[PDB]
């Protein structure tokens, strides 16, 4: 796994740097809504019912 | 040496250098934000 | 320059110095209605001055 | 990224908003002011979409609907949560349409080239305006509109097109169907055609627009011609769209008893009104 | 405010072409017809020649006589009274046999027999007009894309009319021969087989329908913008790119990213409509003879909120 | 076969439905590959080959055969543009636009840019020139609307620079495509019918002022026009469009100036 | 009215062009506030 | 020729021109709101 | 030349475009309100076309 | 913050002065919606 | 982490801060869009039920 | 010194002092109207 | 290695710069995260 | 045959380098397994 700096003779760095961040940020908004649809790691739901804010 | 960049080895060597440096800070601070939420949150 | 347009920018200066005058006015207006209405005014409020 | 001859057309200029503060390719695209407009308002309408899953309560890209809100709440402000997304949504969409329909005019101003294709693009988003905002502001309720919903959307089609019994007996929708059924049936023709005689039988040369004119004309007796054919693609997409936006801005607005209802009229025209015999007495 | 180029602002009427000569049998050609200025204004003026030969002859022979037993029955209809037959033209039918006689061909000339018969003029018309359109294409030596393009159409034709009847087994489920009649027995056929919205098939027809209007938007409205550069000619800028198909090619490069060429956008002209009809054989095909309710059957494969 | 599944909810509907999403995912991929015959592979901003060409790999070549003893034209094949773009880098990242070095309508370049096609007339099926003007062709003359012959020329500015002579007409199309405009020095100069609206009285050309109108590339035989001669006075007016935005009176242009 | 245009070589062009802006805005204003007066044609009242 | 402005017979026709075509303009938009308004609630 | 008001100025013209935009929207939208309210719309209305 | 002034030297100035006339009034127009759709905070409506 | 300004020595800034801006009010918005349709954390909902607006 | 937009330092440094003069002016207001509002109606 | 056209010390430049930024962007949301949470926690 | 164009030499080397990206990807992912086979068994 020495070797790998020559992806950047094979890709473009400006490509995937743009690529990686969309990826990234896709991928974290992902799975941020994944957690937020379960009733449990809906950390918004779940400060509510900890401290009661339904009243 | 196929160079479809036009990158040179020395180039490719310091970008990746940095991009690593990154990838790491990066994955730093996930492992930190899963600790986090594991210690808050355990999901096992 | 064109003169369609400096005629028409012309009267559009006018009457946005009229609409902010007006607009400014308003706001006094409603700044007052905003007071009166929270304070305790309809709680208590004098009779009429003056005969209708 | 670039194609073999992009280069000598990449010049300032042509822009609306601006100037070249975004005069500037992304890849292929070109960003311009109302681009910007555009990558907002479609990642911001995007997740909202994605959040109204979350919503909702299901993943399943199908099941996914982000319903308008009810008839209760008429053409006012709903709670995210029951139609207020989608008014988002709506708004958000309005802004991506309109401003890639003027992306493509500063396209248009820097390339030299007809706005023909923004003028074409904004039918359709008045056709799309005419279901979101213009029938269900005359009929005052968002809740006429339609789900953002893949086949939520088809449920509104249904029960819209149901209210007024079979909706094929609308006129305008009459029109616009022989429109849609000519326009597909003009560009199957007008592509097989060039193709024909642009990828002729093996060894035959590549065939002149002559051909073209002589295959029709041994056909039906008639050929529009390359001018003609293409502005008959225009006119025939426009006109479908045009009487599709007629047809339901006047459904439930002018017109509200059964379609089959309305073309009594010509039954009831004073001068056989009252014959004996046929379909109708 | 300027010149769009919808309509011609200028005509000239020169003498007629009398078309190319590579294979055609002039002598089965007519002549040239006259000269139509309001066609002029939007394309071509002239009318004609057009080629008559032995399909030809059987396509106009079976297409009249299809034109004309329907006109029959119609008449029939209209107890022989032409302000009947004008009043009630939208509101006849010839129909098809009842369910009861199933594929037989013993239904009463007046109860669907006469169906039958005016069908089989429409199959033979059809099919003779589909070899027409692919000898047509052999005689100038061009591709068969038209015979192609048209056994799309054909598909949905054969279904809707001869092929799924068979599959149910029952002439009733054919398709009657009237204005109206055809647009209730479309709605009657989504009712019976609940919701037809729900077919898979038939939003994809509707996906190329609706995609059909969405490129020939595109494309017309592209040549038009790009007919100041001579784009309209299309064959020239396949052989020969002009400044017009790489304009054309460049503004949709920088709107959506990816382009096509001048002869690669006639490759999903062609495609994108026949997929209306491809895709619509097998949609009615598979309705009743696979799925009897489509709702029902999207609810199954997670396409409605219930189950 | 009605509700006959071959295994969980997968029956014939099922199997034709699926079967199609893997059939137009390969006629997407066959309809994206054929439209990648012209304008690759691609390029850098300087000229050489980009390091990313896209996911749909190109096409096998093929060759279309040109009418009338043209030659052989295969494709995807070596494309140049055979002609110095005077064109001038304004950043040294991609995607930035290339200003031009001088003038840029005469330097055919942004929006007054042409390509090098083949410097002969195009040919009819009979193998005659397709656009002739209408004194050359046999038996033509206007049909409908108004002769725009003898109508006095008005560019963008609101100036007459000249009046309408002869008319080209497309040959097979039967259809007008150029006005051939007389300037004041005696030349005639091309216009493509698409860029003028013809009025009651006059030719106005809104893409081009009228010192302009000396400045259209001029045809070598005043008989046939070329594909390159086509393609150099379309571009020259089309560029008129913006790089004559100065020049012009309109109010809208007023307003989109700069 | 063929010498109408005379009047301005007698008053300025541009201080009226901007003293008819306020002119016509006042007068628009004016107009629109006695409309809500009126218990009819009052718009923001009959719609609710 | 009073010349109390300063401007040219030519610069007064070209304004006034333009400061009519304005007016008919706005008289024309004027006419179809009061049309509209008419239609919705006359006032006679 | 005055560089607080060529500022001011500027992002007054970028929000009064932005204003006419908008207010052009609403009189759009005022306007199929206005013709709604007069056809018979409230006395024969459709029912909800989707659920609630 | 010190060298926040070279970001004019990155972006044209007026060009920029326009469009955040552009994003300011419509950010304005969207807060302003988003108070009046709630049935709190809705002035036009508690006041009557 | 030092050699982070080499980032500008491959992406150009005019770009970037085009594409930040759009990235951070896409984000900004997405948020309080998100918190708006909980019925917790809906800060205009939670003063109207904690003053009896209602 | 990148000159993108052509601009020296001087116009640079002197243009963003008008800029955050309008930008602090413009806060002040809006932070007085948010007063104004949180007196009426709080929103916490 | 030259994309861009900057040198290498009007990156840092640029750098420093865009962090200044960065950080007194994070400042101020780091602030308004302590408000929220003090005024309602979300753990 | 050289459709790619680059050497034999060149191809060696983006393989070496290329099985080593696999073989860590796939020793991530046995490890990947083993954790999940222990937490929770599919067999
Ligand atoms: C964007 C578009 C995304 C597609 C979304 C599809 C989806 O929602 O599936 C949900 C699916 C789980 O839904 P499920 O109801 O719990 O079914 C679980 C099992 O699939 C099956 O468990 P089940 O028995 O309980 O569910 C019954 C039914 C329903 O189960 C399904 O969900 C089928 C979903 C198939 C998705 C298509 C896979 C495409 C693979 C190529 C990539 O499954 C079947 O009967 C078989 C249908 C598929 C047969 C395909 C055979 C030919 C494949 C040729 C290609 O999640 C996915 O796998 C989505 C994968 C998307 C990857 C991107
Ligand atoms: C209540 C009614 C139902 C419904 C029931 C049906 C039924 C039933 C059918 C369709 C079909 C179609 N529907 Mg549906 N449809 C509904 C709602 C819609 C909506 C909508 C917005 O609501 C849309 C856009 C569509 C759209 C469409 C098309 C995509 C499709 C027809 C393609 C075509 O060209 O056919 C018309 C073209 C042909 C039939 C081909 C004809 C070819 C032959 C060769 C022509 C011969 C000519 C003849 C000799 C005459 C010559 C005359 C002389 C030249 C003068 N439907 C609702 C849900 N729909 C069809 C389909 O394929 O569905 C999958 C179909 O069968
Ligand atoms: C629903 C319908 C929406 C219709 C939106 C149409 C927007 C058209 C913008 C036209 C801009 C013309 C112009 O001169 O504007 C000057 C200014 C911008 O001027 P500028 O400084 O960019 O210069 C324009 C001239 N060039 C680029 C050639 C130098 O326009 C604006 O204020 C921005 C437009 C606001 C958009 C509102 C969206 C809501
Ligand atoms: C865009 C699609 C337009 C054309 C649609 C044709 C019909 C597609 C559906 C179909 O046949 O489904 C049944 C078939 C078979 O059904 P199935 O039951 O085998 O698999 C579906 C799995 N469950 C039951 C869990 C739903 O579905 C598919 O083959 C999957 C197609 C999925 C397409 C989803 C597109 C999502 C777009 C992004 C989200 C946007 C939301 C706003
Ligand atoms: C959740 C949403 C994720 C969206 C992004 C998915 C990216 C998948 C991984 C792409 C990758 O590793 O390659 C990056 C590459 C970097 O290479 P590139 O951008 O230079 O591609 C040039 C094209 N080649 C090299 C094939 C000649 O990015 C892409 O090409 C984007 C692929 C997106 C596919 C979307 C479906
Ligand atoms: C037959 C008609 C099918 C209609 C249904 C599909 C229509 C959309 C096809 C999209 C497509 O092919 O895009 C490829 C393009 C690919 O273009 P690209 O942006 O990746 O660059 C062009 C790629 N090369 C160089 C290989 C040609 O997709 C997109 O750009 C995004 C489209 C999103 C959908
Ligand atoms: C639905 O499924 C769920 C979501 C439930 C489960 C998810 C499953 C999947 C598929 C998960 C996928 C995860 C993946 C693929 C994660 C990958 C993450 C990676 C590889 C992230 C990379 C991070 C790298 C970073 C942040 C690097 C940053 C670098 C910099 C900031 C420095 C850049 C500057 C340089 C290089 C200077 C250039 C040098 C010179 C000399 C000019
Ligand atoms: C007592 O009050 C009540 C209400 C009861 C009754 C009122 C009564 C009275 C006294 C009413 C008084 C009425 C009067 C005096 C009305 C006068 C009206 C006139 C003469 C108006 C003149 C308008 C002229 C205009 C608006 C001219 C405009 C010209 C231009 C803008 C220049 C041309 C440029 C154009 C058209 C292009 C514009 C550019 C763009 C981008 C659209
Ligand atoms: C989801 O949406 C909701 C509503 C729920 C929540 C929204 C959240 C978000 C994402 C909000 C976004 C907020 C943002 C990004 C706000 C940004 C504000 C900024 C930075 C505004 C900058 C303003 C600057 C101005 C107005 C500068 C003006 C400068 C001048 C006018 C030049 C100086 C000249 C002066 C002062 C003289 C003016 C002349 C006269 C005659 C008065
Ligand atoms: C699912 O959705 C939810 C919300 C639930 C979960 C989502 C989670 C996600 C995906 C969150 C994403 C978070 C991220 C990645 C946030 C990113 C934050 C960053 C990196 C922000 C950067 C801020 C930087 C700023 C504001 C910089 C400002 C700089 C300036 C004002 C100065 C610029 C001027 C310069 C450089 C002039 C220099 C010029 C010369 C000539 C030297
Ligand atoms: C529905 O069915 C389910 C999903 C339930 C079950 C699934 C079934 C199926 C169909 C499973 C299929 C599995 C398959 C086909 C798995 C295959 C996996 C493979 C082959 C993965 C390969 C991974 C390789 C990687 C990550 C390699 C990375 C390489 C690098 C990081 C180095 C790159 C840099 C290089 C080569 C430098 C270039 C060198 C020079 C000298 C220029
Ligand atoms: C005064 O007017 C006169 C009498 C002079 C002439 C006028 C005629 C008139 C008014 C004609 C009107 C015609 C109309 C209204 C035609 C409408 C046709 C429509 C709307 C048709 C729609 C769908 C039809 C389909 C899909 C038909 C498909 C048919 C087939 C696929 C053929 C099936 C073949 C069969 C059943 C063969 C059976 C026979 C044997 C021997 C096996
Ligand atoms: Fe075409």
């Amino acid at each position: 796994m020495s070797k790998f700096y020559k992806i950047w003779m094979i890709f473009d760095p400006r490509r995937v740097f743009v690529a990686q961040g969309v990826f990234l940020f896709l991928l974290a908004v992902m799975i941020h809504l994944i957690l937020l649809s379960t009733p449990s790691y809906n950390w918004l739901e779940i400060s509510a019912a900890k401290y009661n804010r339904v009243a | 040496d196929l160079g479809y960049t036009g990158l040179t080895d020395e180039q490719a060597q310091e970008l990746h250098s940095v991009y690593m440096s990154g990838l790491w800070l990066f994955s730093a601070v996930a492992i930190v934000a899963h600790l986090a939420v594991y210690i808050w949150r355990p999901w096992f | 320059t064109n003169l369609r347009l400096w005629v028409a920018f012309q009267m559009m200066k006018g009457a946005g110095w009229a609409g902010g005058v007006f607009f400014g006015t308003l706001l006094l207006i409603g700044f007052f209605r905003v007071v009166g209405r929270m304070l305790p005014i309809q709680e208590n409020q004098a009779p009429a001055p003056n005969i209708t | 990224a670039l194609l073999s001859f992009e280069r000598k057309y990449r010049v300032p200029g042509g822009t609306l908003v601006g100037g070249n503060l975004f005069d500037f390719w992304v890849g292929p695209f070109y960003v311009g002011f109302f681009g910007v407009a555009t990558f907002f308002f479609a990642a911001l309408g995007i997740i909202l979409i994605a959040w109204s899953a979350v919503l909702q309560g299901t993943w399943n890209p199908q099941l996914i609907s982000v319903y308008p809100p009810a008839l209760e709440y008429g053409l006012g402000g709903a709670p995210l949560a029951k139609g207020g997304l989608w008014q988002i949504i709506t708004i958000c969409a309005t802004g991506a349409f309109v401003s890639w329909a003027l992306r493509e005019v500063e396209i248009c101003r820097k390339l030299g080239i007809g706005y023909h294709i923004p003028f074409a693009f904004a039918f359709a988003i008045l056709a799309y305006l005419t279901l979101v905002l213009f029938r269900p502001v005359m009929m005052g309720a968002w809740g006429y509109a339609f789900p953002y919903g893949i086949w939520t959307h088809l449920d509104w089609v249904s029960n819209t097109g149901y209210t007024y019994g079979n909706f094929h007996y609308n006129p305008a929708h009459m029109i616009a169907i022989s429109f849609f059924f000519t326009n597909a049936l003009a560009l199957a023709l007008h592509g097989a055609l060039v193709l024909s005689a642009a990828n002729p039988e093996k060894g035959k040369e590549m065939r002149t627009p002559d051909h073209e004119d002589t295959f029709f004309r041994d056909l039906v007796g008639y050929s529009i011609g390359t001018l003609g054919i293409h502005r008959l693609g225009l006119l025939l997409s426009l006109s479908a769209v045009f009487f599709s936006a007629l047809c339901m801005i006047i459904t439930g607005t002018i017109w509200f008893d059964q379609w089959v209802d309305w073309w009594q009229w010509w039954v009831k025209l004073p001068w056989w009104a009252n014959i004996p015999g046929g379909i109708n007495g | 405010a300027e010149y769009q180029n919808i309509f011609s602002q200028v005509q000239v009427r020169g003498p007629a072409d009398l078309g190319m000569t590579e294979d055609v049998n002039l002598a089965n050609r007519s002549g040239v017809g006259p000269f139509s200025t309001l066609l002029g204004w939007f394309g071509n003026a002239q009318l004609g020649p057009i080629y008559l030969g032995s399909l030809g002859v059987l396509s106009l022979f079976s297409g009249l006589m299809w034109f004309f037993t329907i006109g029959i029955w119609f008449w029939y209809q209209a107890g022989w009274n032409p302000a009947v037959f004008l009043r009630d033209l939208f509101f006849f039918s010839l129909e098809p046999p009842a369910p009861e006689y199933g594929l037989s061909f013993a239904a009463p000339l007046k109860e669907g027999g006469l169906w039958l018969i005016a069908s089989f003029f429409m199959f033979v018309a059809v099919w003779s007009w589909w070899g027409r359109t692919y000898l047509r294409a052999q005689a100038l030596g061009m591709g068969k894309h038209t015979a192609w393009a048209f056994l799309s159409a054909i598909w949905l034709w054969m279904v809707l009319g001869f092929i799924r009847p068979i599959l149910m087994g029952s002439w009733s489920e054919a398709v009657p021969y009237g204005i109206f009649s055809h647009l209730d027995w479309t709605n009657n056929f989504s009712l019976v087989h609940g919701n037809l919205f729900y077919n898979p098939f038939h939003g994809l027809s509707i996906a190329f329908l609706y995609g059909s209007a969405l490129l020939f938007a595109m494309h017309g409205a592209t040549i038009l913008a790009v007919s100041r550069f001579g784009g309209e000619r299309e064959l020239e800028q396949i052989a020969d790119r002009g400044t017009a198909a790489e304009r054309a090619a460049l503004f949709w490069r920088w709107t959506m990213g990816f382009n096509a060429t001048m002869e690669g956008i006639h490759r999903w002209a062609i495609w994108m409509a026949v997929l209306v009809t491809l895709t619509g054989g097998i949609g009615i095909l598979l309705s009743g003879t696979v799925v009897d309710n489509w709702y029902v059957w999207g609810q199954n494969h997670g396409m409605a909120p219930l189950n | 076969m009605v509700g006959v599944t071959a295994f969980g909810n997968f029956d014939l509907a099922s199997l034709a439905i699926y079967s199609f999403w893997i059939f137009l995912a390969g006629l997407i991929y066959y309809l994206q590959t054929e439209n990648m015959r012209e304008g690759y592979p691609l390029e850098n901003e300087d000229g050489t080959p980009a390091a990313n060409q896209g996911p749909f790999p190109l096409p096998k070549p093929k060759t279309f055969i040109l009418p009338h003893g043209r030659g052989t034209l295969t494709v995807p094949g070596p494309e140049s543009e055979d002609r110095p773009i005077a064109l001038a880098r304004t950043a040294v990242s991609e995607g930035f636009p290339h200003a031009p070095t001088g003038d840029p309508m005469k330097d055919g370049v942004g929006p007054a840019s042409w390509v090098a096609r083949r410097d002969l007339p195009e040919l009819d099926g009979h193998g005659h020139n397709k656009i002739k003007p209408m004194k050359a062709a046999a038996g033509f003359h206007v049909s409908a609307g108004k002769n725009p012959i003898g109508l006095p020329v008005r560019g963008c500015d609101l100036e007459i620079a000249g009046k309408v002579v002869d008319i080209w007409v497309d040959i097979p199309e039967q259809m007008a495509r150029f006005l051939e405009v007389e300037l004041k020095d005696g030349s005639t100069r091309l216009l493509p019918m698409q860029m003028v609206k013809v009025q009651s009285n006059r030719v106005h050309v809104n893409a081009l002022s009228s010192d302009l109108f000396a400045g259209i590339p001029t045809i070598k035989s005043p008989t046939e026009v070329t594909l390159l001669e086509e393609d150099k006075i379309c571009g020259y007016v089309a560029g008129g469009l913006m790089y004559a935005a100065p020049k012009r009176k309109s109010v809208v242009a007023a307003m989109l100036a700069e």
